[PDB]
């Protein structure tokens, strides 16, 4: 029934967390643990992905999150006030982010932890000024007295 | 209940007026450019294309100046007037034939002609489109629903620099007499994309699975 | 003490548009539509949009899309240099080892600025 | 052809890099395995049929002396009733447990198998198979060869 | 010397000292291994191309029909009631211009070895068995086979007794040809359905070759 | 030490074949060609060889292939019950959730003892 | 402190996201099975003195009412002559494979395997064991209850 | 809700029952049995050895002997009676001394002189203390609590095959005049592992976090 | 088939492994010999844990009579042989133990079969 | 060695420790928690109190190329290229987790120089790539390569 | 855009780092014996202020020197210069398993004010 | 030769190419670093030893004391502004009775070269750097050193721009030595705090050594 097939759908989806590997985990290893394949494998742009194997996946829409409007918004003025080239962009935010991030954070989160960071690496604003700036943020909502479009002040 | 990126995206846009990068009238300037974005200019480029041999012609050598005949010019339309800073200003139309069929990706990133055809699609971004496409084009396509014999060339449009692509699909049967409009109808955002084919009865992409937001525009 | 100079570009673009404002400023292609030419495996360290897939690999040059300076030099602020860039065709068969003959008109296209290509 | 084939092997290596979240097992408290977890423990290992994978370039292999005579011993044993082949198939493609099964090579687990059956079936005590495996490693090592395998 | 060989070693003489099976049994299943191939699966698909009312049998009665081909799935294995492995159950799936079948066994490797000869490696993947059930589109494209989306392609998991060949329909470009020349076509792989035959091609299509340490 | 009968089988299969020699002993088939049946979610810890992607699926019974014991018994040396055995299709969208329209046709056919059906 | 929670929850989470190179196996061919894998695959997973392993705040854990009953079971088993206590051991500690073994709980160990020497020493079918369980789910879903576990 | 475990617990322990494998009432005697025990015996005997030399060296020499006289008959104390089948019936007694100190391990399993003892403590079961305790065990005990000086040899007994063991620790300074009672008070299940020493004033095993079950006994 | 009463009858009012008392016969080793560890296959059960393999160590006691593990987790307990005692100085057996613990040590038993005079 | 054979095996088990292996690929913001996003945007060089296993510690001789590295890193904060604080932070975080445990120590030290000059505009990538190069010829071609190779 | 590269030269040389930013700081806001928190700022692309050291409470021993924040010196920003402290906590209030058996036991490690408050 | 002797090369060619320190600086810094070792640092702890004066300028101001074994943080390396990593704030921690320190740097390699030397390979592996700050205890323990558990183990994280040097008690056994004898058994590892000195040990504990594809 429609509560064996999701079982069985669920089913198969775990055992996946279940393939058998030889894992092999890296604690800064000697330069003559590195070959040339390791070498390039590790100093890749994370970005070029064309031609590795992966699965099927049933491909899906996603509703846009109203900071992601805003967060493409950012990044965009930003290129268009000349803070930066769309090519600058691209570089810190699909490449520069590493690997790790580059696969396990979101899209947009990408999107929006470049923005950060190019306002602090061509010296905007400090990363004291960022730092200061979030706490802010947590204060606002903590406080009750709203974020922007995303939370309203407290009421009554 | 504000999660870390809303409150990240909070301070950076604050301290971005705060510094004077951008106003707060350029960032609703930038939102209201993008809500006037959709697949509607592209649909019809293909429309008039099909209509009319002369500017086939013209949309399969110059892009750009043939997305001017839908209202929408790449260097002038955006706000900047230099063209989006991310899609840049060269357009290329891939015109499908009986002998050739285009699929678009970005193995890169996500490259998409946004000021003709709009926001690209979640999937479209996914590094699993991203790695699959270029290399068994066939099988993803037919994940699609789609398939095209084996003597015809599926030619696969990697936009990894400046150039963005839409796919001109061939007229599909059953549409004789057509109008404009009737034509540009059954050319939905997957069709421009190649990973579907229009079909008369069909003004609508596939319907697959939406994956919610939390908080939605 | 560093100032960026946060108008150059607009100055530049404005009403011309990207790459359309680079145009003329590479000079003489080296090579022209119909050319056979190899991808040259060049360092790809730190930045690139030169797919690795492609390296190594010959194709064949159907168009002069336009000129512009390397994505390599523009990610990082170095625009002074402009090239011509490249719309090359692959067949499938010469990028995939196991791509199948029955679709061997199969295809994949992409762009690449001047310094990755050498006459096959 | 040179740089073609150190672009496949990037293609393949940079798949050992792929970033997860790899959560160890060691031995958790009951609490810890939900329903799902439990029938995914407790799966029987040759069901695979729909697990997503990825595409592979599909290659044959030769046959190995050893193999063949793998799979002669494993039906003749069911050929005189030591077992059946569904015996063979719970206890070779089941009962060696999910790591042995995904790791090991195809052949390797009907060999393990059939030494299994002798065994648990009491036909040879363990003894004599670990006593078998010591006087066949010193009979090659001696120089006096072993079978079709090694020439002495 | 691989530990595989020193255990096959051990296993062997441990059985044939405690009498389970005979040395000569051994010897006469792997002569009886090397008698097995393709070619009498391949005579059968040819001989029902060219008599409709054996096509019929093959598709009612596998296990009949196989006879015709010197086949006989419960005398012809040395044990005389069929192989242990194998069964006596063969079914025999005809392709039409509506229907096209591929074989599998996604919990192992059953093959119908004794009309058959021994599975190829791919055949017993784990790759192999998990997708294609589910992507059969995908994986038969991967080999090169493509059908058109309004033809039925039917996935046959043997993962009982029964074991399964492949009868595909006949190419055009054969007219008046003998059942020599029929049964040349039909490769192991056409009987497997991840191919169709085609005038011309008598060996499956070429792929890398994984070398033995100590090849038979 | 427990004695095991390494006859039984060869004296009760020997110019019959296997399943031939368990021909008749299920008696009376549940179910018949063309019956709509649904898969049971059986518990199949240990062994089984109803694939998991066929559970709580419908399909239809196209053949009555044979009887024997069912794989769960024989695997254990237990053949004192024979069941029979029924050639089921299950239509790809039914097993499939992704499965493509383009595609309505495709189908999935596979055997599985009586045990598991009950009607749909 | 909700602050030092957030702290050891971070120094926890970390771990999960320790890079490596994960090399999946998908039945390798012999000749891809070095004697160090072979010997590192055909161990007793049982067999775990010396390998290197981190510090942990060890804890005391109540006894679950089944576990007590699997203890008392298990015992009883080998009370009355089903199975020794080695014999136990080995099918447990070893036979259940390296996944099983460090996947699944102590005590759940202990009860699969008293279920397995019943089927394997042919005291109850698989059969029997499988309709065993439907019948103690159909009794909780009917509200009938389960022993001491639920009241009905 | 009942779990998979309780499920399967139900099912194996009626189809016992239903086989005749064992009874109701053996199920029932045995887990009576298992109640009862504790480590109070042990620490008896380690009391009775601190105040009889002559006994002190039958534990040493022989354990089952010695167990005795503290009420415990490996062989007949179990309701099979002719001892449990899991702990066998050789019971072996390591005297610590001013420069030996023992601390005990299955490393392939739990192996635990359950007869004497009671049941063995969580930690002790898990893959980790299996692991390590025999390679490192001045760091595992020092995380414990306990150092002992570099000369004084440390020996780590591992519970491999048949035999059992209890640790008879050195009798604690600051219990002079001290009653049997009071001596066995403070040798803790702890201190008869070796994973601590007994202590005047410490009677209980050192307090630890305690992972609660889903229905406990 | 199986004989569920052999090991009660053997057993009851004797105990395991005090009902296999003699039938070892003479023992190969004694108290204070110097043996080493045979790495014997280990395929399918031990209880001889890898880290004590080839390690040489010092028998300090013949602790009982007992068929092994390896045969008796598979039911057969037609043969007897001696256990022993054995004490392995640390530093033998982890190369990275420190010479400032040098008089610590690892006891555990090991069957007669797994025994050679070092 | 036996003996050798037993510590090969201790620390290949290691590589068959079972686990519940979850590969990540873009998830969607609803699937990051705040500890997720916590873990995520740590700098990679705080490791203070992370469980990790007893190693039996090596010394390692300088290679002559880390010598080298060294002196030019700390050479470029001599002249005021940047300052330790600088290449710390490139180096030892902004790298991000994969390279920072996957590559050596002086690896690290080594790509951040080369960083330095390419984010300070002291050179282009290109001149960088094209040094490469000829440097990778310039081995190939038996010319030699400074005091590591002679010609 | 021009990178100067005497600057820290200029100022350091003949007298050190970090001697050549002393004085810069002001009146310290805290003082040797004062029990002080560790706030948990955000760490956002960098800090140099464990996270194990995040929500604990030590004793500030010594007023190490002066200095611009490494948030601040990392990227290039010296403008602000803040006192440096050595702070002490006791293992038992970092690790929740540390054993009473070493009571005593110890961290000490420096911190910049900024991430302080008064405990 | 390696990828990184080919980036090496082509790293300081450009630095040099583009004038952002010379050759001369180059060399100028190798035989600066050449230089450097754990002398100068065992010489500080014996005279602290010897003058109980100068032991508390050690406590209170490492900088100055430094001076006396010849290392002016300041001006002996070629900067004349300390070196760009490691700075100019030495600290001395002194061990008693009742205090033992042992010295990490969690967040990198933080090592007081100008007056130690080059940092061991151990001390900036991960795991030294992840485990000593949490389980001092243990890890003494596996570098063969054991204190009372009365003692204040104290581990000093270096995590800002102060370097620190232990000074351990003088050891029992060394009556009436003269400063070189008694700096002869401060070794690297003393100064460390992952050992003691002891009469008659004058190196470090023997541990295994990985090689250098191209050494010294
Ligand atoms: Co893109
Ligand atoms: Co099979
Ligand atoms: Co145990
Ligand atoms: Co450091």
């Amino acid at each position: 029934s429609s509560s064996i097939r999701e079982e069985v759908h669920r089913h198969l989806g775990t055992v996946a967390l279940m393939q058998p590997a030889l894992h092999q985990q890296t604690h800064a290893p000697a330069p003559t643990e590195i070959t040339h394949t390791l070498f390039r494998a590790y100093t890749r742009v994370p970005h070029d992905v064309g031609g590795e194997a992966d699965v099927p996946i049933e491909y899906h829409e996603k509703e846009e999150e109203i900071w992601e409007l805003n967060t493409f918004a950012t990044c965009e003025c930003l290129a268009w006030r000349g803070v930066w080239t769309a090519e600058e962009r691209r570089r810190k935010q699909n490449c520069d982010v590493g690997q790790t991030v580059y696969l396990g954070m979101p899209y947009y989160g990408r999107w929006l932890l470049t923005a950060a960071r190019i306002l602090v690496d061509k010296q905007f604003v400090t990363l004291t000024e960022l730092h200061n700036k979030i706490v802010e943020m947590r204060e606002r909502v903590a406080s009750g007295q709203g974020l922007g479009e995303y939370l309203p002040p407290k009421a009554k | 209940e504000v999660s870390d990126f809303e409150i990240l995206e909070m301070a950076v846009r604050e301290l971005a007026i705060e510094k004077g990068l951008f106003s707060a009238e350029d960032h609703r300037v930038w939102k209201d450019y993008v809500h006037t974005l959709g697949p509607l200019p592209a649909a019809r480029l293909v429309a008039k294309a099909w209509l009319d041999p002369e500017y086939k012609k013209l949309c399969i050598e110059d892009g750009v100046e043939a997305s001017k005949a839908v209202g929408v010019n790449w260097v002038t339309s955006p706000p900047t007037q230099f063209g989006t800073p991310s899609d840049y200003c060269n357009l290329r139309v891939l015109a499908d034939s009986p002998t050739l069929k285009h699929v678009v990706v970005c193995t890169l990133c996500s490259c998409y002609p946004r000021p003709i055809l709009g926001q690209s699609p979640e999937w479209y971004r996914s590094p699993n489109y991203r790695r699959r496409l270029v290399r068994w084009p066939r099988q993803v396509l037919a994940e699609f629903g789609l398939q095209l014999p084996s003597e015809v060339q599926i030619r696969v449009a990697d936009s990894n620099q400046k150039t963005r692509y839409i796919v001109m699909p061939v007229r599909p049967e059953g549409t004789d007499g057509w109008t404009e409009d009737q034509l540009a109808e059954i050319v939905t955002r997957d069709c421009l994309i190649g990973v579907a084919v229009p079909k008369p009865g069909i003004t609508v992409n596939a319907k697959r699975p939406v994956l919610k937001a939390n908080r939605p525009v | 003490k560093p100032v960026w100079d946060r108008t150059h570009h607009a100055k530049m673009a404005t009403g011309i548009g990207d790459p359309q404002c680079f145009k003329g400023m590479a000079g003489k292609s080296k090579f022209n539509v119909g050319d056979r030419v190899r991808i040259k495996d060049l360092p790809d360290l730190f930045y690139t949009r030169t797919m690795t897939y492609t390296r190594g690999a010959t194709g064949t040059i159907v168009r002069l899309v336009y000129e512009s300076p390397a994505a390599e030099d523009e990610a990082f602020g170095n625009e002074e240099n402009v090239e011509w860039f490249y719309s090359i065709v692959f067949a499938q068969k010469d990028l995939w080892p196991e791509y199948s003959d029955t679709f061997a008109n199969d295809t994949l296209e992409t762009e690449i600025p001047e310094r990755y290509l050498e006459k096959a």
